[PDB]
DNA sequence: TTGAAAGCGACCGCCAGGGGCACAATTTT
DNA sequence: TTTTGTGCCCCTGGCGGTCGCTTTCAAGTT
């Protein structure tokens, strides 16, 4: 069990009359010609933009070997998908479990008790709440129902986000969190933040073969990716809100932020190259203080969630969300 | 439907910039003929996706270029002595 | 209006917003070609050519299906531009596959569609079995029943062929993907490189190619495709193969090497696509239109046509020729 | 009945006359657009008298022109930036 | 069809292997030499009295291309014409009925008839009451002399003019045009276009192969020709003053005139070069034909009225001049 | 009286205050000057492509004075004529005299008469009769018939032409006229020759304002120019026929004649360029007969512009003999 | 035996005007 | 104290594109 990543644009993959041969640039040298062999791999990742061989699809797409293409960042452009893939079997479940309420409920708790949680353990890294935390959650998996839950939501944002004031400081105001337009210039980074989350995660949904577009929370209508956005909800806590107090103690300030321009915050373009500094940085941790394994960074930690629920739908799996 | 254009630009390195990105512009929207010269056989919305380039980019106080619109039983009547005749066929190789 | 490369020998950049492609012969050992973007829909690869990842996101900024191919034909695999985001479409093709009723009234469909194009066919090169074989099928009230059905009447339209073809090529039997045969080959070849277009259609209307009403999805193969490439496995790949070995690619060619595998010659894969493409700029009466709509773009009308018959519940009439 | 006409050769001593005769030509005919570029509106009788003219002086090995027939409402749509649109009045002084 | 107009006097055409250059600057630089086609071109006029290479005049006229000479003024002086004609059956006609006046009264009675007619119908055009002229119009058909006649154009044409200032306005006075140099600054402007008109006219009968010098009205002993007067007089009232009219509504009301020497009210440069560009948009006229629906410009009628005078000559044929109301 | 001719295209012609100055220049010299009057001339002779002011023209026709455009060699091109002109009476004699055969006939027999004397005067140049000879002349004056005429020139000629056989000698044949096409040498030097008198006649009546298809003894068919052709036989006898008789005994040659092809007999470029030599040549001499300075090629400008005075003022046309 | 894009900064086939210096005659009815 | 077109050179010069060279790389506007 594994598969190949590729973060440097240096890399150009060959065959090697059955398998691949890594030939990496590596600043000072050549260094790491590394060889891979096949038997191991079911899926292939290319992250920013290096040569390949057509001679590795032709002898990839044989076997079913999806290959994506992304950005340095991680945003998705495009896959390569052969005939042979076993997502049918997918999206069943996918569907399956859209009509069957039990499995649907059993799920949107998880996303939801995956969020709270990193709440109050975000609070207890960011000090805020107090000691020990462990607040409305095992609260929620004793509930029966969507609408007691979807006000729950509703309510610990509220009870969440009226907290901040009080984290943040004087040099900064929040009320509440405001969609578009953003008329507190934080609520612009979160409308700005939540989107660069999108993109990690509008990668990780095609890797899986999902559709995006049906989800289980948040109702499919209006094209809105909603098996994405039941994702984004476990790391909208913990990447995004990260990210946002880790700089604000550092970096930006309203020398930047554009001042009311139509109503509006917007950014400079010096900041927003600023921005990802950090936030990829961000992408690069995750010792998972459960020892359960080590090697794992933010970015990629994503494409397990993803896959680990594809196995809950096609192999009946557990969906134990991500917390702190 | 069948855009042919032209230009003929300075020698200025302010320009010739100008021109030999446009050079490498209509090679992406149609085919070479002539020095200034491309013909590009193409739909509408190909168009906007291409005038847009172009008021976004020249300097007329400066430059000069034509354009004529060709319909096909125009084209019928057209005629060459050195070269081929126009097509827009699916490319194999 | 499509783009077709045969050489692993050719690696392919993006310029400004336009192509190039990088032929080395060896007189210099490379060749700089430059090639538009703008104008194509389409692409296919045969061999396994050289690609930069940096122009992908210029096709598919543009709307533009990769597809994947083989020496042979076999199809492989596509990488698709944006995907649409009509999921209550994509339900509706679901909550009808396991209601097989629904699934049944549907599947009666295709194949009303399929052996009609065939019988109409054999009339069409001369011949005369198959419409009592044909309506038949409705008097069916299973599926079980039906899926044996097209292999006998497959069976019984490929046994028909030597009669009409003459004495020069030889039909006993065939094998999807072994090439006992030449045009055993040819049909991995255009059964092949028939899902290019199909895989595409799909990718517009939105709808899921893993999910179908003849073949159960359940073999990791996307079956809405299949279901609906029937339909067209007769009338263009059927039909161009028999009007090209109409003094054209006759032998000379499909070299024997590999015991059990008979492959072209270059310059006639390169001569074999050209009909392909007199298909797909053949227009057609469509019966009910009277006049207009190319093959190629008929199959993106089936799949509208299809999204259209489980969200606003019209008709699906297949098509049929005479 | 508008005939516009292009011509792109070698520097060939014995081309470069060609060309340098040719222009020497065509503005004995029509007006200059381009280097390699003239707008002939003009009647046909007169174009026998011109067509008579080039295929009795080229070298089609090693010659190259293409030619463009353009009626009024072909000719309308020929939106220009850095140049006027053609047009053939009577001439003052 | 594209004509040509010259006004400078330093201008110079030469030939180069097809086709004209022009010299202007005139020592500021190198003269300005500006490329000209001929091949399109169907009629050329000269004012100034530019000089020309021989070389290249011999070039127009394997093409077709009449010459006309005229004066900073207007004036007609003179026209060198290209290949003519060789139809002597024709112009033996056009003389050997020229001595049986019973023919030549039965075709003035029609040029006058559809001339002072062409007046009438003109002057309800700009909005005159009655400038009693029908009765006058057709008052001819019962006259069978020519002396009878001539002094009725002149009564007509004094009839004309006498119109004319109400017609007008207050910005300039005319009360008659006089055959002397113009002691009238307008008159000047009608030896213009008078004196330019005879360029399309003498033409015509080039193409007919007809004799300018034998007329019906103006008899050929005052060494005048008289097919181009004959016929040029059908169109002095509606082309040339018709034009005046036309600009002298808009354009030209004053300042663009000179006088010098004689009174000799002059025009001014730049000034001529406005007054064409309505001669020429004059002739770039359609109009209808009223006679059938022809449509034809009135470039091309004079053309035309020559070929069918010929007809009338030759086969017989009725010649109804131009009428317009 | 005089007027003004120009031959050499190394001629500048302006207007000095109010008068014209000439400005020459030639061979081992440069601009020769020589201002020059007005109110002497009536017409105005360009022969090769001098540049001309246009300031000239201008003070010509503002006076009434005809201005010709022509070849070094004569040929016609253009005039440029102003708007007064005493043309009109001259056309109606020229008419007038067609429909009164009295003045018709009278001039006809003057034409004839002076083609008649200059051939038995031209082989008393060359001696063949020997004959004090009588040329039968006054026998044409005595008539009272045009028919009677026009039959006795096809007498002379076949009397003319059958005297060239002991004329010529035994390297070149002739025993009669052959016009187009001849299929003899000889015969289309005559054509040829006959017809670059065409040229210099063509020439002479536009400069007196003629109509040249108007004639009297050529009947006027066809555009026929007759009044050239009417002139033109007063020198058939005279410039052709002496010019050919004088290089024939020296450099042409059936090697310079081209053989046979089709049916013509057409010459090579390398003779069509001598033949002009002789012929040039003889264009610039003459005596007279009254004692008066004449070239060949003024002679006839003259002979015009006295028939116009015989139709304009009544005068005789007493026609040119040796 | 080393991955791609764009972005400059230089070598040759197209373009025209400009400046001198040999030329100069037509039918074939 | 002035001079007509038709080629056949060089050369100065405003066009037109290819070939060969150092820095780029990352993004939503919920």
């Amino acid at each position: 069990m594994s598969t190949l990543y590729l973060t440097q644009p240096d890399a150009v993959l060959s065959k090697k009359h059955e398998a691949f041969h890594v030939a990496l640039k590596q600043e000072d040298g050549s260094w790491k010609k590394q060889p891979i062999p096949a038997q191991t791999l079911e899926d292939i990742v290319l992250l920013g933009y290096p040569s390949i061989t057509g001679e590795a699809l032709g002898y990839a797409l044989e076997l079913g070997l999806p290959v994506h293409y992304l950005t340095q960042f991680g945003k998705y452009v495009g896959s390569a998908l052969p005939s042979e893939s076993r997502n049918g079997q997918l999206r069943l479940a996918q569907f399956r479990a859209h009509e069957d309420p039990i499995q649907r409920l059993d799920i949107v708790k998880a996303f939801v008790k995956g969020k709270v949680h990193n709440q109050y353990n975000l609070l207890y890294r960011r000090g805020q709440v107090d000691n020990p935390l462990k607040g409305r959650g095992k609260l929620v998996m004793r509930q029966q129902t969507l609408e007691q839950v979807r006000g729950i939501e509703g309510l610990a944002a509220r009870e969440y986000f009226a907290s901040w004031q009080e984290m943040l400081g004087h040099e900064w105001t929040f009320t509440g969190r405001f969609r578009r337009p953003p008329t507190d210039p934080v609520n612009a980074l979160l409308s700005f933040g939540y989107g660069l989350l999108r993109t990690q995660v509008t990668a990780a949904v095609h890797i899986a073969g999902l559709d995006p577009y049906i989800g289980f929370l948040h109702e499919t209508t209006r094209g809105q990716p909603a098996m994405i956005l039941d994702l984004m909800e476990e790391f909208r806590a913990l990447v995004a809100d990260s990210v946002v107090l880790t700089v604000l103690k550092q970096r930006e300030i309203q020398r930047q932020d554009f001042t009311e321009s139509l109503g509006a915050f917007r950014l400079t373009d010096s900041a927003t190259k600023t921005f990802l500094g950090a936030f990829d940085r961000k992408l690069s941790s995750e010792f998972k203080h459960p020892i359960f394994n080590y090697k794992c960074t933010y970015r990629r930690a994503i494409e397990l969630q993803a896959r680990l629920l594809a196995r809950h739908l096609q192999e009946g799996v557990v969906y134990e969300p991500l917390v702190i | 439907m069948l855009y042919l254009i032209i230009y003929d630009v300075p020698a200025t390195k302010a320009g010739n910039k100008r021109r030999t990105r446009l050079f490498d512009l209509l090679s992406g929207y149609g085919k070479w003929r002539q020095f200034s010269v491309f013909e590009c056989f193409l739909s509408v919305k190909q168009f906007a996706k291409l005038q847009t380039a172009m008021e976004k980019l020249i300097k007329l106080d400066e430059d000069a270029v034509c354009i004529y619109v060709l319909d096909e039983n125009t084209v019928q009547r057209t005629i060459t002595y050195g070269t081929p005749q126009p097509e827009k066929p699916g490319s194999i190789i």
